[PDB]
RNA sequence: GAGUUUGGCGGCCAUAGCGGUAGGGCAACUCCUGUACCCAUCCCGAACACAGCAGAUAAGCCUGCCCGCGUUCCUUACUGUACUGAAGUGUGCGAGCCUUCGGGAACUCUGGAUCGCUGCCAAGCUCA
RNA sequence: CCUGGGGCGGGACGCCCUUGAAAAGAUAUCAAGGGCGCGCAAUGGUUGACUCAAGCGGGUCGGAAACUCGCUGAAGAGUGCAAGAGCAUAAGUCAGCCUGACGUUAUUCAGCAUAGCAGUGGAUGACGAGACGAAAGUCGGCUCUAGCGAACUUUUGAGCC
RNA sequence: GGGGUCCCUCGCUCGCUUGUCAAACUCCAAACCCCCCGUCAUCCUAGAAAGUCGGAGUCCGGACUGCUGGGGUA
């Protein structure tokens, strides 16, 4: 029978592209982020702490607070609202 | 078994043979023919299929039979270059009870083409077109699909 | 030898072997400006640098050819430049308005009693705050130069030079 | 596996670090005179007993291994929740 | 700029297994170098020398300075200047092979020891090649600064008269 | 007030790599020189560390060039092809496929470009 | 109990990974590939120093089988074990020092999308103690995702009612 | 490495040019689709989104058009 792990069906989801593997650029790691401000959870299948879920990977989160190194993120699941705790190192701003 | 059974294309390409057991290999023994070294023919034919079937490779080897012998009894042995393009890589499986557990065993091999995809391109001489062009119309009968014969060279060189 | 499309080639500051970026990634977490000491084979040059993700900004620096308008005349490249370097360093950034900054030796290997352990002993010695540990510093009669006497008796004018320059300095900044 | 029969660990009471000596637990004899043993006791009679004509059941193919951590120091010993392994022996 | 100067020079002593042997084998490495040595790890097990993982086999020393030199002029009065093409490297890299360590004067037997072959290499390159060693922006040196094999034998001949044929 | 060079820290992480040729250093950088000391070698002052007068731009480095390999981009053809969103009293014995409106490649090909761009600070010089 | 009727066979009866699955999420079958019910005081933590697999070249019966030097080498190795993902001044290897394989405690995830649901984990934190390190940091085991179990009962640990 | 002075036969192995593939392959890579922002549109104080409570039924489904959906000779 199938599995129903965390990293459950993420070959792809969590795999990083032939030339972004490796070390992945510092500057994404410092990015302080603003309250209220959208951010994309793009994640970074090489940075193993502070990850959200696979299933959160592609939608914008509003920040609404600060635990620490990770940003605290209202994230839309279908018709729900979640919390998703996720370092710098997964988020990405949203551009205007 | 027929060819009618494992004929129809409506289901996924199951190649990977590393995830599966025990293939029988397929019969086809060559797919080279004739003059393999001979580049300068100038009127070259190729046997095209007109639909999306999956050739086994017993048909695939008795069309090579049949389009092999009449061309070496047509053009001689060395006055000809036949080349089947394609390699049966599909595996076939059969369940060989009931349906319970029907993922059946691999049964053969076959391959997959889709239409107006070229299947023997022959190259001859000028006189040796129509043989040529004769025997590609018998191989195409011992194949489960409609085929038409293209011109590759020499259009001009024929009409 | 980028060979086909499935080459990750380095980072171009890794490619010139001149960052390391793990080492980059734990020093940037801090949030706080570093004190980033650069030592070559001829002087030593130190700087105040915060990232931005437009590029690295530097507040502040010094090098050792400030020395001379000071009333400095020896070697530029020792411990007692580092440290005379680093002192004028800290009195500067001290004088523009930064006080912090944790130390930052990049690629340099760590050992006591370095030129980038005598600049930092210098920097800590003018007012500036950077979290350290005094075991790495170096002993004062290496700051004040006491090699002198081994090989050559024209080094003896280095101690007097130093007490002098750091006084100068000091009526400078302060 | 192996764990040492002293190390240095945390001792919650003395709330310091401290070296603490390794003890496994023995699983002590069932008191005759708890509440369970009583009413055992009052539920024989003729015929089913109920939960005390049950046969325990089995065992888990690999137990935990049971380890308590006396502290040198204070003398308390504090546990922590074990590892489960097949063979254990003590590291001098 | 250019002379292929001696960078090191590299001696081993290739016993194939250990005891008392490799012990007297880094001894009078030790004695016949003038310099600490350090001994080596097997990679693998294999049963034809009955050898396992992790266990010392054989002994090497780096020599460098004066003291390589020094050695590599005793190596040359050993082989009595002497030396073919087949020896150099690619990169002019010199190696080859001695079968007696009573070739080198000042050491006596032992009929316990027995005759010991060092393989004995000498690096040559050039005056700038320490870009590739270093730990600040290290960097590969090209085609044009690596040194030949004509001009290590040159050199050869130059500095230590080792006719090459 | 501005510019060139040099150094450190970088951002984007190959348009930046791999490879080959031609030029330069006053200041700088490097190579390079020793081992009293600080520090160090699973041995070697090789690296690191320290203290540096020389000598050398031969390499690091900088400038220009070569389409050769890789990458990126445009370009003509393949081609509005493949594939596909919607609808269809359109069609095939069947596996299926067609028309309309809306999107739209990849490979290859033609003719070309790309042998990095840029941010900060400091040292110098040359400002009008 | 499931079950292309039931039975025989099997466990698709708990947990984990790839495809199926139609480029958000979800998605069944006795669907396909399978694995797990563990091992480890180091096969763990941290700092420093290095780079691996495999080729070509040189080295003496040390053979085309050992060990050693140069060159190519973004990984073709290794990381305990399924599968997938991660990693090169390293998440690998070696060595120094250590025990964070620490006591207590709050959230949100995902088992269980949307959308209730057990004990559990797994990511952020907090209080108190440390280890290594110049410091930044890292350490709540072994790179991430499997290795396990309610109520009742008994035993044990610290202090209390 | 295989065969009738290891004289020479010679299959694998490595490059240039051809011929085919993948559901557990990807240097590439759509059209749908999903999160967020702006705009228009529609709903909305005659009550948006949210929340609390009362009542259930329901967990035998089936078909047409697509996904070459998976399995199957069908
Ligand atoms: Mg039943
Ligand atoms: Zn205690």
């Amino acid at each position: 029978t199938n599995s129903h792990g965390e990293k459950r069906c993420t070959r792809y989801k969590l795999q990083k592209t032939v030339r972004e593997r490796g070390i992945s650029p510092v500057s994404r790691a410092i990015q302080e982020f603003e309250e209220g401000q959208m951010v994309h959870i793009d994640i970074d299948p090489s940075v193993q702490k502070g990850m959200p879920n696979p299933k959160f990977q592609g939608s914008t989160g509003k920040v609404i607070g600060q635990r620490g190194r990770s940003y605290v993120l209202e994230v839309r699941s279908g018709n729900a609202m979640k919390e998703v705790f996720s370092l710098p190192q997964h988020l990405k701003p949203q551009k205007y | 078994k027929p060819g009618s059974m494992y004929r129809n294309v409506r289901q996924r390409s199951f190649t990977r043979r590393k995830y599966m057991g025990g293939v029988p290999g397929s019969q086809v023994i060559h797919y080279d023919m004739g003059d393999k070294a001979n580049t300068s023919f100038p009127v070259k034919i190729s046997l095209i299929v007109e639909e999306k079937c999956q050739i086994r490779h017993t048909a695939l080897e008795a069309a090579r039979i049949t389009a092999n012998r009449h061309l070496v009894a047509d053009t001689g042995k060395m006055g000809f270059y036949m080349k089947l393009r394609v390699y049966p890589h599909e595996v076939i499986r059969e369940n060989k009870s009931g349906m319970r557990r029907a993922f059946g065993k691999n049964v053969g091999t076959a391959a997959r083409v889709k239409p107006m995809q070229k299947i023997f391109t022959v190259a001859v001489e000028k006189q040796n077109f129509k043989a040529a062009k004769e025997a590609l119309w018998h191989a195409g009968q011992k194949l489960p699909t409609p085929c038409r014969i293209v011109v590759d060279e020499g259009a001009e060189l024929v009409q | 030898m980028a060979t086909g499309p499935r080459y990750k080639v380095p980072f171009r500051r890794r490619r010139e072997g001149r960052t390391n970026y793990h080492l980059r990634l734990k020093l940037l977490l801090s949030r706080q400006d570093r004190v980033v000491v650069r030592k070559s084979s001829r002087n030593v040059q130190i700087q105040l640098i915060a990232p931005t993700p437009d590029g690295d900004i530097t507040y502040s620096s010094a090098v050792s050819n400030e020395l001379a308008k000071y009333g400095y005349t020896g070697a530029t490249g020792n411990t007692t430049a580092a440290y005379l370097t680093g002192l004028l360093f800290g009195l500067k950034s001290l004088q523009k308005g930064y006080e912090g900054g944790i130390l930052d030796i990049g690629l340099q290997a760590s050992s006591a009693g370095s030129r980038v352990y005598a600049a930092l002993k210098g920097v800590v010695d003018s007012g500036f705050e950077i979290p350290c540990s005094p075991e790495v510093f170096p002993p004062d009669e290496r700051i004040r130069g006491e090699h002198i006497a081994g090989y050559r008796e024209e080094s003896s004018d280095l101690p007097e030079q130093f007490e002098a320059t750091k006084e100068k300095i000091f009526a400078e900044f302060s | 596996m192996k764990i040492p029969k002293r190390f240095r660990t945390y001792c919650p009471f003395c709330k310091t670090h401290n070296e603490v000596v390794v003890e496994r637990v023995k699983k002590g004899q069932a008191s005759s005179m708890t509440h369970i043993a009583r009413q055992k006791k009052r539920q024989e009679g003729i015929g089913n007993s109920g939960k005390f004509s049950k046969v325990p059941g089995g065992d888990k193919p690999t137990k935990r291994i049971w380890l308590r951590y006396r502290c040198t120091v204070c003398k308390k010993a504090h546990q922590r929740p074990c590892f489960r392994a097949k063979k254990f022996e003590f590291k001098e | 700029m250019r002379t292929p100067i001696v960078e090191k020079v590299i001696v081993h002593m290739g016993v194939g297994e250990s005891g008392q042997h490799l012990v007297n084998a880094e001894d009078i490495l030790r004695n016949i170098t003038g310099q600490e040595v350090v001994r080596c790890f097997a990679k693998r097990t294999l049963p034809a020398f009955s050898i396992k993982k992790n266990e010392p086999i054989g002994c090497k020393v780096t020599l460098r300075g004066q003291k390589a030199q020094e050695f590599l002029e005793t190596a040359l009065g050993i082989v009595e200047k002497t030396l073919n093409r087949s020896q150099f490297d690619s990169f002019g890299n010199v190696s080859f092979g001695i079968e007696e360590h009573t070739d080198f004067p000042g050491m006596r037997y032992d009929p316990n020891i027995g005759v010991f072959g060092m393989d004995v290499t000498v690096v040559l390159k050039r005056p700038g090649e320490r870009i590739c060693k270093r730990r600040i922006a290290a960097r590969k040196i090209p085609a044009g600064h690596r040194v030949t094999v004509d001009d290590a034998i040159a050199f050869l001949n130059e500095s230590y008269g080792v006719e090459v044929m």
